[PDB]
């Protein structure tokens, strides 16, 4: 369509599909989120990665 | 005009459709979003994060809370003692009320994966000492000694260098979820027990504490899922909020 | 020009976020792999050190033989929108006939999500969040009668003029968005975009909004945001005589487009007051159930 | 090699013989603010390694009884050094920082501390125990300085929320019988590009003893605790006269 | 003016007209008026089987 | 008919909805548009104008309501003395309420850009002079002197054949856009502050008035953009207009 | 708005009409199907036992 | 004098840092700031009365009988569009009667 | 479509997209408007410009 | 806190026994004569 860039997640590394009757695009509909996830930002944010095999303190 | 027809549920509120609504501000622009560090993108990112487990959730006096996030071990005279019992089930009141994941747990009707606890042991360096943790998966009743408990899936643990060790709870379910399990019939979806008994025992040289407690941490694998959204049991509000 | 050299091998200036972590796509909860029996001397899986900060890496596979399990459950419902894009309570305006609280006909809401425990717990899993919303307006008597009755819905930014009589010349709404509707037709519902100064709502804010010596008398003002203060949603019955019906405005949100970051622990006592985290200090009640011993169920 | 580790930066060296890695917060490192996440339009001051160092502010002792204190950034460091003058003669300011607790016991004594970095750790009252008093808290509470605040509820951490899930934050524990310090490095953190040094604190750092410490009657029971930081990239700008609030 | 809820288990269930349950902040809600037409909304296949 | 549904929002009268409606008179043709001069396409080409900033506004009677459009300087005896000084909010009551970027300002919510002041003049061609122009940035107080002054944003402006100078307040924020700031925690959202010192002194030979006037002129730089349309805080009737 | 004209048969709910309804759980998805034997397609696999 | 607004920028009076602007300039254009509904008129039809007392009352077409947005299209000399004109009736306590 | 052109816009420098579903375009959507400005008409209207650099009364 | 200001190494007891601490080359002339008490304190190295 041509509406304005409008909604909050315009510049997501996710992409939407959603369906709008508006020249504005936050009236659109919630839509589809992509499925990525990067738990080791939080379950693993050590700066020397260490592997499940070894002793975590060596 | 065309010829229109309206049909059931003409003019009804659902609120989790997810419909187009009409914009309050024409051509109004938002605030661009700069960079900010820990974007979340799915509630299954905080489920690996380990949150302390509550295993003795006794004391309830205000002063004394503290103490319900760590457990104690002991010079056992002896062989093959109980240290501490508590049900698997994540999303059960109990023990795992205190972790994230119980928490996030609350919100969706179903759950399947695998779980793990890992276990940090505190005491001093010159504390030794062999523990054997075990879960039981259902139909088995809570272990009466140490002989009925090993039979089911365990770790034997040896405190040492790696301060640490972590049991898995593997998913061992009939069914491919399970709904929150409780007292009565939906006992049907228990996940079983968790049972830790002194394998050897709690050894110090002249010098060091007799006690010293052990810290629980628990999280899901990445197998887990949840599924059927839903309100939490709880409600934070007694009368209106001021 | 930079001719020494710590000018030019330095690093000040550097703009580009390091990131030591990069999301993979994740449909489906992870596949079981077989496994089998390993009886190996150096290499230790279970065995870990949580004090390094981090969660144990250990996996079904490397603590008990495994069979393969291929698994299409799907982590799709536990997105940012399917977890909060359902409408949920955030506001009650009364509108009485008789009374102490908007009894001229009229009423001023300052827009504020936390006076509603439900939603407001959601919310704050997050220490920031960018949105837009879906608000929806339910109008009823007390008894949840409809009864003929023209409403007006007003929104009032900051800086705008609040209406102060059901007859102000601040709703002749000439810029300000305002809604018209009548008790009979079906909730009324419109789009809102995110509207902050910043580049997110923060449901937490450590600080003060203003300089200056911080005494008690104004300590009112701790933790006070004005970039999430939105303005006021004011709202009357359309006429110069008083409406011959009592009336009751419940105001749904539902977020869309969401993004949060900075996951938080989540409350765990009951909230006294809006936007703030007091807590009763005679009634701190453990988060979860309690049992008599750790060694009986 | 996990263990050892030394910190070099600007005049100032750490080293350990004890450590337990280093945690990123959120992974990632610190960074200068972009020319298009940037708003002010003045040409910031980056004085680098005379406010980018490790300053040592305080020390506390860990007692058997212990509740746990905490300290709030960058209030911690606007009266200290360089850092603290640029804090205060200019509006506009963000910095990263490298946090090292340091603890050091024996092989015969026990205990564990987490040491966490809450993002907006906003302090709440008990509410004049009744929980009907909206009561707020002091200045000196909320920004307590260098000297850092004890908490009176580690188990709500003052705030009506959980310490049991503390953990979901950039965080280390100083286990005794494993290691003697934490090492944190925190990007930053806001909803803005720049802030007032001042009037905010991105987040606060929580030491709490979560397993007590213990030891026999005859080993030294002088325990303490040390706080060192370093801020990393700090950038200022909005320039005028010396403000301290 | 109706409100129906659907109340999974584990979910708590109103005791009251007036019951918090009500905010129904995550669980699905229809509000109806009884003279708009019948409310129909789709299910999907819900068991753990 | 076609099977419909109607949905939330069905019948409402949304005032800012860019909605289609039916024509009153078909076939109508409007009377051509010849060309007219100065034709506006947005408010912005309005706001970059320089209107008079009302610095002194502290008459008030009616008959001497022009004075406030300008400001003295005078032969002063010593060093260092305050002139005059204001807040840099554009959208704030006081002085910039009398210029058309201070009035249009009211119709928005949010603004974000840097601002100008042009400073001219008036005094007699024989009369010299240098002034310090300082602004000062969110958190510093009223200067107590020019030596505090002269720390933040300034122009050391000489008097000569160039009558004025400019004076920019450039946009120093820590959010991307800045509410209208008033007493009271919006003062989260204040410009800073403009204070005129001599940096020198006024200085006029025998036979020239010992007295002159400044006149200000403000607007905003090409940087400046508004958002978030809102209605004016006043309203100019009373009763009804007849 | 797009012109329309609502035709008889507005409103009513005829038990046998498939239509299309508003969906309560967003983005859920129904637990698998493994393989259960005797599966039948039409009522006329039954009439002939 | 010469009649111009100044031509100096941020750039010349301090030193400037790059600064990449994204803000919009969308909301400033006459259709944003005009296309927005408000009141222009109001008619009385009260069954007792001094004003259109029987049933039916002429309005002459002028909008500058109501403050606000008088003041806006003023802010203009000359001003050319079309209009959406939405009328809302009731009675004088807001009541939906079937008339 | 193939409609009349009776908006009071027709011959504007400045292009729109709007929606329309009548035969007389005046009673199409406001749409978007093209983001085009000229200040120097009202800020600088001077004959012989001059720079920024230059002192203006030479 | 006045001394930590300066150039300074936090030492921690260990295996590795000792640690260095390095007294860098900060003066204001290229070399530096002996000194002592009065005017030759010009040319002082500073404190550890
Ligand atoms: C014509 C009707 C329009 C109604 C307009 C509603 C605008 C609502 C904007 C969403 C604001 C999100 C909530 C923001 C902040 C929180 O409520 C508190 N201030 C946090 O302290
Ligand atoms: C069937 C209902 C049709 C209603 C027709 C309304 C036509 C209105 C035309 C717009 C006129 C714009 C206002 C023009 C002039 C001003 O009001 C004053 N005369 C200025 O002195
Ligand atoms: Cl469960
Ligand atoms: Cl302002
Ligand atoms: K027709
Ligand atoms: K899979
Ligand atoms: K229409
Ligand atoms: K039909
Ligand atoms: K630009
Ligand atoms: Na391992």
């Amino acid at each position: 369509s041509h509406e304005n860039s409008n909604s909050a997640t315009e510049g997501s590394t996710i992409n939407y599909t959603t369906i709008n009757y508006y020249k504005d695009s936050y009236a659109a509909t919630a839509g589809k989120q992509s499925l990525k996830q990067d738990p080791d930002k939080f379950a693993n944010p050590v700066k020397d990665i260490f592997t499940e095999m070894a002793a975590p303190l060596k | 005009g065309f010829p229109t027809e309206l049909k059931p549920g003409t003019n009804q509120f659902l609120t989790t459709d997810d419909g187009v609504s009409a914009p309050i501000l024409p051509n109004f622009h938002p605030t661009p979003c700069i960079h900010i560090p820990g974007e979340v993108r799915n509630l299954l990112e905080l489920c690996q994060v380990e949150t302390i487990l509550e295993v003795n959730n006794v004391p309830t006096n205000a002063t004394s809370l503290m103490e319900r996030l760590r457990f104690p071990v002991s010079a056992q005279a002896g062989k093959g003692e109980l240290c501490a019992v508590f049900r698997a089930d994540p999303g059960r009141n109990g023990p795992w009320q205190s972790t994230l994941l119980g928490q996030l747990c609350g919100y969706y009707t179903q759950w399947s994966g695998s779980l793990e606890v890992t276990f940090m042991f505190t005491g001093s360096f010159m504390a030794t000492g062999k523990m054997l943790i075990a879960y039981t998966p259902p139909g088995g009743p809570l272990p009466k000694d140490r002989a009925t408990a090993m039979l089911g899936t365990h770790v034997i643990w040896d405190f040492g260098l790696q301060s640490s060790v972590t049991l898995v709870i593997p998913w061992i379910s009939n069914t491919h979820y399970r709904a929150h399990a409780r007292d009565g019939v939906f006992d049907y979806y228990t996940t079983g027990l968790v049972s830790i008994w002194y394998q050897t025992n709690y050894v110090v040289p002249i010098g060091a504490p007799n006690t010293a407690y052990i810290i629980a941490l628990a999280a899901a694998q990445k197998n887990f899922t949840m599924k059927l959204c839903k309100d939490a049991s709880d409600i934070l509000q007694t009368g209106t909020i001021q | 020009g930079d001719r020494v050299a710590d000018v030019i091998e330095s690093s000040i200036g550097d703009s580009v976020s390091r990131a030591l972590t990069h999301a993979l796509p994740a449909p489906t909860g992870q596949n079981t792999q077989v496994s089998s029996h390993r009886l190996d001397t150096g290499k230790v899986p279970a065995l870990q050190a949580a004090e390094i900060g981090a969660s144990s890496n250990a996996s079904d596979e490397s603590m008990i033989e495994t069979r393969c399990v291929l698994n299409s459950h799907s982590t799709a419902e536990t997105t940012l929108d399917s977890f909060f894009s359902r409408a949920g309570l955030v506001g009650e305006i009364d509108l009485p006939l008789k009374g102490t609280t908007n009894p001229n006909g009229y009423a001023n809401w300052d827009i504020d999500i936390t006076g509603y425990a439900q939603m407001r717990r959601k919310v704050e899993l997050f220490t920031y969040m960018r949105f837009d919303a879906e608000f929806t307006f339910v109008a009823c008597t007390p008894t949840g009668e409809v009864v003929p009755q023209l409403l007006q819905y007003m929104f009032v930014p900051p800086g705008a003029p609040k209406p102060d009589s059901r007859e102000s010349l601040a709703w002749q709404t000439a810029t300000n968005p305002s809604v018209f509707v009548k008790l009979s037709d079906p909730p009324a519902q419109v789009s809102v975009p995110f509207m902050s100064p910043a580049s997110a709502y923060q449901w937490f804010y450590d600080g003060y909004p203003t300089f200056g010596e911080h005494k008690q008398e104004k300590d009112l003002e701790y933790g006070a945001m004005p970039n999430n203060m939105m303005g006021t949603f004011s709202v009357r019955t359309v006429g110069t005589s008083k409406s011959k019906y009592p009336l009751v405005v419940r105001i749904y949100m539902r977020m869309k487009h969401v993004r949060a970051w900075i996951p938080r622990p989540m409350r765990n006592q009951n909230y006294l007051f809006k936007a703030n985290p007091n807590y009763a200090g005679n009634s701190i009640k453990p988060t979860g159930a309690s049992r008599t011993a750790i060694t009986t169920l | 090699s996990d263990r050892v580790a030394q910190l070099t930066i600007g005049n100032s060296t750490i080293t350990t013989q004890e450590a337990a890695n280093i945690i990123v917060g959120y992974g990632e490192w610190p960074s200068y603010c972009s020319d298009s996440d940037a708003t002010a339009v003045d040409k910031p001051t980056r004085p680098d390694v005379s406010v980018n160092r490790f300053y040592t502010l305080d020390t506390k002792l860990w007692e058997k009884s212990s509740k746990g204190w905490y300290w709030k950034f960058p209030d911690v460091l606007t009266e200290t050094g360089v850092f603290g003058q640029n804090a205060q003669f200019h509006y506009l300011y963000r910095s990263g920082f490298c946090i090292h607790v340091q603890c050091n016991a024996s092989k015969f004594h026990q205990g564990a501390l987490l040491v966490a970095v809450l993002p907006e750790y906003v302090i709440g009252t008990v509410a004049g125990g009744t929980g009907t008093e909206d009561t707020h808290p002091p200045y000196k509470q909320t920004q307590p300085g260098a000297d850092g605040f004890e908490l009176q509820h580690p188990y709500v951490l003052d705030a009506g929320i959980p310490i049991s899930q503390l953990t979901v934050c950039p965080h280390q524990w100083i286990n005794l019988r494993t290691n003697n310090c934490a090492t944190i490095i925190v990007p930053y953190i806001n909803a803005l590009p720049f802030d007032s040094a001042l009037n905010h604190c991105n987040f606060g750092l929580l030491v709490v003893p979560i397993s007590p410490l213990d030891y026999d009657q005859g080993a030294t029971p002088v325990i303490p605790i040390t706080i060192t930081l370093a801020p990393m990239c700090s950038e200022f700008a909005g320039l005028r006269q010396a403000v301290t609030q």
